């Protein structure tokens, strides 16, 4: 297939381009056409023919071809320009390949997260698992480290973290750790703990509940 | 002119994936192409076939074999068949066609995601992510829910009927060491709602037919 970076990144206002490497017979020989693939959508065109915009693509988005590359421009950047972004031609058979995909981080100003904890719930608990669930909301850079301590125990490998795709409106990522023991082990220890690192942070938060404290609505 | 893919979530492996694409807005007797096009999860585009407008068609020499593209012109509709699967094929399948005028935008279907597996479906468990002050920062409260234990992908989650999105973050499943995934999807609101307003997530999970509508109520926490 093509080659593309895997990622590229720049602040608001900015401009970047993405560059597209292929051979003689692919790009070399071919147009070439540009594609936006926000998260958990379908690719939109931007650019075909090399350079010519679709109906609906603004100005900002430019393409163009020399040999057997090829390159997207993007200007006046937007959060809402967070995507992969594709490039496709057509091979010597004239069927279509596309790149890797390149994905465009939109950089901000660090922003540190907001720490939340939920004890797990009666409901779960009466099912016979505790999954307890540590928040890190709307921080940059995508960075964390988050430390689960149980009776002071630090907990290695009993916890799983994911992370969302960048926020389209202000540039953040939230991330979710999970801390998954049986009842009965939960019902054998007291403090339940998770402690967060960032650069936003002068020093670690630490977010805290003891077993008990709560009851369900 | 819209798509929409339908067919089954989970395929078990050496069986044949079966994919439809209904076509409204457009004759499919009038498509330059419609094809189709595939996407492991966390990689790229993979063309897989099309169909021109004679009927000609047109696969990936790599999947030729396997492939077979066809049109159902009384339901304005086309298919993919794509035999013996194997965990490889595991995939986000777009369907996709070109209408109007050469130099148009394709129109794309949502995407199905089918995973190749000899795992089985599993629905489920809903359960609540309750505000309480532990879960509070200055007049934010942030409340969810976990979405565990389910099998295979993908679950979508609204809030309030899609009346609640600022705010909302649906994180990426994991897998867990059991082999089934979870998720959870959490939203930040003013401390002051908790009181007043309702907080639903809705849950869907296609492959298993379950769908829940779960109310997230304030816990009573004395800490
Ligand atoms: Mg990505």
């Amino acid at each position: 297939v093509l080659t593309q970076p895997p990622s590229v990144s720049a602040a608001p206002g900015q401009k970047v381009t993405i560059s597209c490497s292929g051979s003689s017979s692919n790009i070399g020989n071919n147009y070439v056409s540009w594609y936006q693939q926000l998260p958990g959508t379908a690719p939109k065109r931007l650019i075909y023919d090399n350079n010519k915009r679709p109906s609906g693509i603004p100005d900002r988005f430019s393409g163009s071809k020399s040999g057997t590359s090829a390159t997207l421009g993007i200007t006046g950047l937007q959060t809402g320009d967070e995507a992969d972004y594709y490039c496709g031609t057509w091979d010597s058979s004239l069927n279509p390949v596309f790149g890797g995909g390149t994905k465009l981080e939109i950089k901000r100003t660090v922003a540190a997260p907001s720490v939340f904890i939920f004890p797990p719930s009666d409901e779960q608990l009466k099912s016979g698992t505790a999954s307890v669930v540590c928040l890190l909301n709307n921080f940059y850079p995508r960075e964390a480290k988050v430390q689960w301590k149980v009776d002071n125990a630090l907990q290695s490998g009993n916890s799983q973290e994911s992370v969302t795709e960048q926020d389209s409106k202000d540039s953040t990522y939230s991330l979710s750790s999970t801390l998954t023991l049986s009842k009965a082990d939960y019902e054998k220890h007291k403090v339940y703990a998770c402690e967060v690192t960032h650069q936003g942070l002068s020093s670690p938060v630490t977010k805290s509940f003891n077993r008990g404290e709560c009851i369900d609505a | 002119v819209q798509l929409q893919e339908s067919g089954p979530g989970l395929v078990k492996p050496s069986e044949t994936l079966s994919l439809t694409c209904a076509v409204s807005g457009y004759s499919i007797s009038s498509g330059y192409y419609w094809g189709w096009i595939r996407q492991p999860p966390g990689k790229g585009l993979e063309w897989i076939g099309s169909i021109y407008h004679s009927g000609s068609t047109y696969y990936n020499p790599s999947l030729k074999s396997r492939v077979t593209i066809s049109v159902d012109t009384s339901k304005n509709q086309f298919s993919l068949k794509l035999s013996s699967v194997t965990a490889a094929d595991t995939a986000v399948y777009y369907c996709a066609g070109l209408t109007q005028s050469s130099h148009n935008d394709a129109n794309w279907g949502q995407g199905t995601l089918v995973t190749v597996s000899s795992a089985s479906t599993k629905g489920p468990s809903v359960f609540p992510l309750a505000p309480s002050s532990k879960s509070t920062s200055g007049g934010t409260a942030a409340l969810g829910c976990l979405v565990k234990d389910y099998f295979p992908e993908p679950v979508t989650v609204s809030w309030n009927s899609g009346a609640l999105t600022s705010g909302v973050h649906t994180f990426p499943a994991v897998l867990q060491s059991s082999g089934l995934y979870s998720l959870s999807s959490v939203v930040t609101v003013p401390s002051s709602s908790l009181g007043t307003q309702t907080y639903i997530c809705n849950v869907n999970h296609k492959p298993s037919n379950t769908k829940v509508d779960k109310k997230v109520e304030p816990k009573s926490c004395l800490a």
